[PDB]
RNA sequence: UAUGCAAAUAUAAAAUUAUAGUAAUUAUAAAUUAUAUUAUAUUAUAUUUAUUCAUAUAAUUAAUAGGAUAAUAUUUGUAGUUUUUGAUACCAUGAUAAGGAUUAUAAAUUGAAAGUGUUAAUAUCAUAAUCAAAAUUUAUUAUUUAUAUUAAAUAUGUAUGUGUAGAUAAAAUAAGAA
């Protein structure tokens, strides 16, 4: 007479460490020696449990657009799902894709640390979406299905502690996590510069600076996501000499050295 | 799960956490949704830069983006149910079964005041309390005085 | 009352009870507290220092005239936190073609140190011929008396560690206290690079010598990176050096040994791709590191696991055991009496009861 | 314990409800067309005079007083406005020569009394209007 | 007696008075109220310039919806395409098997009758049937 | 409804019952318990107003993890599946409400403790929970009455019928009542 919610589970560490680590006893929690979390669930069970997290607009809900069942029984009356092709005839198709959900970094602060519009709150710290792998948040692969268990939902297993941790976030929590996990200093000692995507912005700033458009140069500098090189700072500082803008030169130097890895220590 | 080794005495207490999460989602989406709504249905020209087709096409595109925003917090605050954090009892704001300052139901408030769990002072049941604004005009007067203290006090720049 | 607890700070009844301060009694501070002054903890950060250089510094400092003269050549050599991507053979050719021209031993040594640093960054193993061409004849050979500059020796050590060269011992032995005595000036980054290189190279005595020298010279084991220590301790197989590692592992702190165990486990498991060269299987060292971490860490209490197989005494649980041996107690008493001598020594005792099994 | 499924709706009720809803929708279409027709015809048709002939401004004989002004100045537009209370009041406001006398002193028949046709001569006419027309009390 | 999960959890507390336009469970029983003159200003968006709601469009890579939302406003393509249109309603669903051009531009909740006049004679009990007969709803 | 036929409590006694054999004593007393103002006298009660009362939906609750201007930890990116079982769709101890009839003028308040769904020991298939646009049959609820009538979250199409049966609600406090 044995009953179980889940009939199969998988371990976390593979067969290279546990065979040797089993000889060392582990002090499990005294009042619940056997634990079974979301990271310990099988693929199908975890997927079906994560689909049910969202109240609506999710795969778990029978009518949310992402369901997969052929038919649904409603009040002892069977009903057939209208396929996407038949819906398209009278429902106009508007779809941008994963790009629509994500929002720019400059708007992250206005959106209160969130760059994703997904109904599951994505946190950049590697502890809330903590599956077996560390929580890494993708940007151009954000989807409703969300194969990586990186979002936060309030219905899955072992979620209360994660909810409490999310609610106890400090000021600039997500912003600081994003900064420290995206702009980390290189191991070889070189500053995290020479980014291929960010390169044209530096040249534009340098051109505006050498053209004496310091206001527009700074207005484009505030759009920089990564850490700009020392060339930007030297040009911006040299722009202030003709105008005697010591206040702005000092502000530029402070923003360069005090915060961004002392790039302006030149 | 499925009431196997439940720790909290009440299952419904988790709905309080769910309500907090929906409030956080509202905090995220309150600016983007409002901006999209404002841009979409503004008939007058925005400025000299955008007029006519350059404005109507932009409005259509921003409305399409807002519709494509999956998970946007559309629901208003007054339609979100209020559930006590102590005993998971539901109360609707505006009635007497919910208090605004403590965010607990009428039953929880009565229990806490009858015991010692909340420092409150007793006033006459058929009076206006002791507040000067309540004696002066009542609920609406104190509401307006809160507004005046918050915003109208400042000569905004 | 109830399952939900009562917070005493918010509940006024607790705050106004006889075990706290009533509101009628004067409100004033009682027994002012000084915790941060009596015993102030050092600042230990869970996150590593973000602004750390995270590399070996060469202390490049030459005469300004020579520096500006060699500026066209030095642009290709690495600067402070700036690494040009010039090919290493180009700078090697420039050095081998221009070094005889400039007449300054210190300047030549600094230039060669920069060349070694650049070729180490590029992992170009062909530069040892430069050392044999210039330094080997006078700095370390048949009892060489010269005193090499600290910058040059540090750069050479960094290069040999990066290229996993086998010639590092001939220089380290000179850098011991009886020779040049440059060990105390080595950075923790230098020590970590040495340990990682030796662990990859699989030298049994090199790791022991380096660890003993670090302990002697007071190198900061805690600030030495965990991965380098793990790689260095993975390569020990001989019994003597293994015993040395066992007795030396107590020098590290509790947090350091815990994270050493964590890094070892993750690296030999999931983080096998983190290393460019996969780590060899050393189950003895893995088990000993785990066991040592368990010893050092505080021990929790798991009563069910500890006493799962616990069985009470025969006399204690006789009433609750249907088939238990009671004549064993009489046999033990008889044996005790015979040992005492009160009973005859080695007297034949027959079974007092039937055997029910 | 051990819950069991209990039917709530009748076995054949669903299809019957569906067809009843369809028939109700068709009947609503018919009634909507009829109500639109009746509302347009009521708006176009001439209604009774909305001013009380028993009060100070509208008391003089038809050959004197404000009636001369109405007959010789604004008579043409009254037929075009079909004697509805809102347009006649607005025209009285715009014509001037009366000032605030149309509100401070004048009075008008109630909302349901001013919607009677041109010739009624009976009080109970307002209850003779069609009931199946969903024109919201607009004949 | 309505049968739902929230019926046990919550309590009606008699005929309690709620704040204006703030009842907890909205039940728009007046959606199908007909009004010809106010046809475009009843249970519909106030401004003609407003776009159709998000519920009228498909946003993501959907696989299919069993029924469309009530606020989805009927358009020409709904009838022209000849596809399948369903709206969730008591007891189960209402399907638009009679596509008409007279309901273009109106919301499906306005088109569908919430409080159906039809009464099931099957699930009704003896006492409940007696009560309905006494009220006159049943013979 | 006394004329006959008819000794009969006003007591010389030996624990109850019983034919003077049946069972194991038998009776009795006191205190207390909700039915009865009296007619100057610790209060004049007696007037005004009101009554077509309705709403609830689409299932997963059991961890801690710190970042710039800090003398250095990649702890960048912290990775050991699986032996338990109740507030859940019954039941699973206790606890707050409504309900005016005699301590009164006076430097004073006209709302009660006798208990009202949610709360702290009994277990033994229980995933019933709002994040919108939704389904009157249910005792416990003051709605706008005939000059001008639908613009912003979507917000009531029904019942004109001599102020009209029965039954019933409220007030003697800045009000006006003897
Ligand atoms: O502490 C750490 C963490 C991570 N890594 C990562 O190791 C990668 C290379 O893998 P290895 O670290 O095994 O190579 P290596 O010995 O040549 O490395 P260096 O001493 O030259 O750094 C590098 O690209 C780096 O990101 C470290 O080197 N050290």
């Amino acid at each position: 007479s044995v009953s179980g919610v889940f009939s199969k589970g998988r371990g976390i560490g593979h067969e290279a460490t546990t065979s040797i680590l089993r000889y060392i006893p582990r002090a499990r929690v005294p009042w619940q020696p056997s634990r079974f979390g979301r990271e310990n669930l099988t693929a199908a069970d975890m997927a079906r449990l994560w689909s049910r997290g969202r109240y609506r607009d999710g795969p778990g809900n029978y009518n949310s657009g992402y369901c997969t069942e052929r038919t649904h029984v409603l009040e002892e009356n069977t009903v057939s799902i209208i396929p996407r092709r038949e819906l398209e005839k009278y429902m106009p198709d508007i779809t941008i894709g994963p790009k629509a959900l994500v929002t720019p970094v400059s708007l992250m602060n206005a959106r209160n640390g969130h760059r994703v519009t997904h109904d599951l709150l994505h946190s950049y710290d590697p502890h809330i979406g903590r599956l077996g792998k560390p929580a890494v948040v993708d940007h151009d692969n954000i989807t409703v299905e969300d194969p990586n268990r990186v979002g936060l939902n309030a219905a899955t297993l072992d979620c209360r502690g994660r909810i409490y941790r999310w609610l106890r976030r400090g000021p600039f929590f997500q912003v600081d996590n994003y900064f420290r996990r995206s702009v980390k200093l290189n191991r070889d000692g070189t500053l995290p510069t020479d980014f291929v995507h960010e390169a044209p912005l530096m040249r534009k700033i340098i051109r505006l600076a050498h053209r004496g458009h310091l206001k527009a140069a700074c207005e484009e500098y505030r759009r920089v996501t990564t850490v700009p090189p020392v060339e930007v700072y030297r040009a911006l500082t040299a722009c202030c000499v003709p105008g005697a803008k010591l206040a702005d030169a000092v502000s530029i130097f402070e923003d360069g050295d005090s915060k961004l890895f002392y790039v302006s220590r030149d | 799960m499925r009431h196997i080794g439940q720790d909290v005495p009440k299952r419904h207490t988790h709905f309080v956490l769910e309500s907090r999460l929906m409030y956080e989602k509202s905090f995220r989406d309150c600016w983007l949704h409002s901006v999209c709504r404002a841009i979409s249905q503004l008939d007058e020209p925005l400025s000299k830069t955008v007029v006519g087709t350059h404005q109507k096409m932009l409005q259509r595109k921003v409305t399409c983006f807002q519709y494509n925003q999956y998970g946007l917090f559309k629901t208003p605050y007054y339609r979100l149910a209020n559930v006590d954090r102590y005993h998971a009892v539901q109360g609707v704001a505006g009635t007497r079964e919910w208090v605004p300052y403590v965010n607990v139901s009428y039953w929880t408030m009565n229990k806490m005041v009858r015991g010692g769990n909340l420092l409150v002072h007793r006033v006459h049941y058929t009076g206006w309390g002791t507040d000067s604004h309540l004696k002066k005009g009542g609920w609406e007067h104190r509401w307006n005085k809160v507004l005046q203290r918050n915003v109208l006090q400042y000569s905004r720049i | 009352v109830g399952y939900t607890p009562v917070n005493p700070d918010t509940s006024p009844m607790v705050a106004y009870s006889q075990y706290h301060w009533h509101y009628n009694l004067p409100q004033g501070m009682e027994r002012p507290h000084s915790v941060n002054r009596t015993f102030a903890a050092p600042f230990q950060s869970n996150h590593s220092l973000v602004n750390k250089y995270r590399g070996v510094w060469i202390e490049f400092d030459m005469h300004p005239a020579f520096s500006v003269a060699l500026e066209p050549q030095l642009r290709k050599l690495p600067r402070g936190r700036t690494l040009p991507k010039t090919p290493a053979e180009e700078v090697i050719a420039d050095y081998t073609a221009l070094a005889p021209l400039v007449d300054d031993e210190k300047t030549r040594d600094l230039w060669l140190a920069k060349v070694f640093q650049h070729c180490a960054f590029q992992r170009c193993g062909g530069a040892m011929e430069l050392w044999e061409r210039y330094c080997h004849q006078r700095f370390t050979a048949e009892g060489a008396t010269a005193k090499p500059p600290l910058s040059l020796v540090k750069s050479v050590l960094f290069y040999c560690n990066k290229t996993d060269n086998s010639g590092w011992r001939a220089l380290f032995d000179r850098c011991l206290k009886d020779g040049w005595n440059y060990t105390p000036l080595f950075d923790t980054a230098q020590w970590s690079f040495m340990l990682k290189s030796i662990g990859r190279m699989g030298d049994e005595d090199g790791v022991r010598a380096v660890l003993e020298e670090m302990l002697d010279v007071q190198a900061d084991l805690d600030r030495v990176e965990a991965r380098s220590v793990v790689i260095a301790l993975n390569a020990v197989t001989n019994a003597d050096v293994y015993e040395f590692v066992k007795k030396y592992l107590f020098n590290f702190g509790e947090r350091k040994v815990k994270f050493l165990r964590t890094t070892y486990s993750d690296l030999r498991g999931h983080g096998a791709g983190k290393l460019r060269i996969p780590l060899k299987e050393n189950d003895n060292m893995y088990y000993h590191v785990c066991w040592h971490s368990s010893i050092r860490s505080p021990r929790q209490f798991s009563p069910r696991q500890l006493y799962f197989d616990y069985t009470p005494s025969t006399l204690g649980s006789s009433s609750h055991n249907p088939n238990a041996k009671i004549d064993d107690i009489v046999k033990d008493k008889i044996e005790k009496w015979k040992a005492e001598g009160l009973l005859p020594e080695d007297y034949v005792h027959e079974d007092r009861v039937y055997d029910r099994s | 314990a051990k819950p069991k499924k209990r039917p709530k709706v009748g076995q054949g009720f669903h299809e019957k409800a569906q067809k009843w809803r369809e028939e109700y929708l068709l009947d609503r279409h018919r009634a909507l067309a009829d109500s639109l027709r009746a509302y347009v015809e009521f708006s176009t048709s001439k209604r009774v005079e909305p001013w009380d002939a028993r009060f100070k401004p509208f008391d003089r004989i038809e050959k004197d007083g404000v009636y001369v002004l109405m007959r010789y100045m604004m008579e043409e537009k009254l037929q075009l406005c079909n004697y509805h209370h809102r347009p006649v009041k607005r025209l009285f406001c715009n014509i001037g020569l009366m000032g605030p006398q149309i509100t401070t002193k004048a009075r008008w028949k109630p909302y349901r009394f001013a919607t009677n046709p041109a010739g009624t001569s009976k009080a109970e006419r307002m209850y003779q209007r069609d009931k199946t027309v969903y024109t919201h009390g607009h004949n | 007696i309505a049968k739902s999960a929230f019926g046990f959890y919550l309590a009606r507390r008699g005929q309690r008075k709620y704040p204006f336009l703030r009842r907890p469970h909205i039940k728009n029983t007046h959606s199908m109220n007909p009004s010809a003159p106010y046809f475009w200003s009843f249970m519909t968006a106030k401004s003609q310039m407003a776009f159709l709601p998000e519920e009228n469009y498909i946003t993501g890579d959907w696989t299919g919806k069993f029924f469309v939302s009530k606020r989805q406003v009927y358009t020409l393509q709904h009838a022209t395409s000849g596809a399948k249109v369903r709206v969730k309603s008591f007891p189960s669903i209402f399907e638009f098997n009679s596509p008409s051009r007279w309901n273009i531009g109106k919301e499906m909740n306005t088109l569908t009758k919430p409080r159906m006049d039809l009464i099931d004679e099957q699930m009704l009990t003896k006492k409940q049937r007696l009560d309905y007969v006494r009220a006159g709803l049943l013979p």
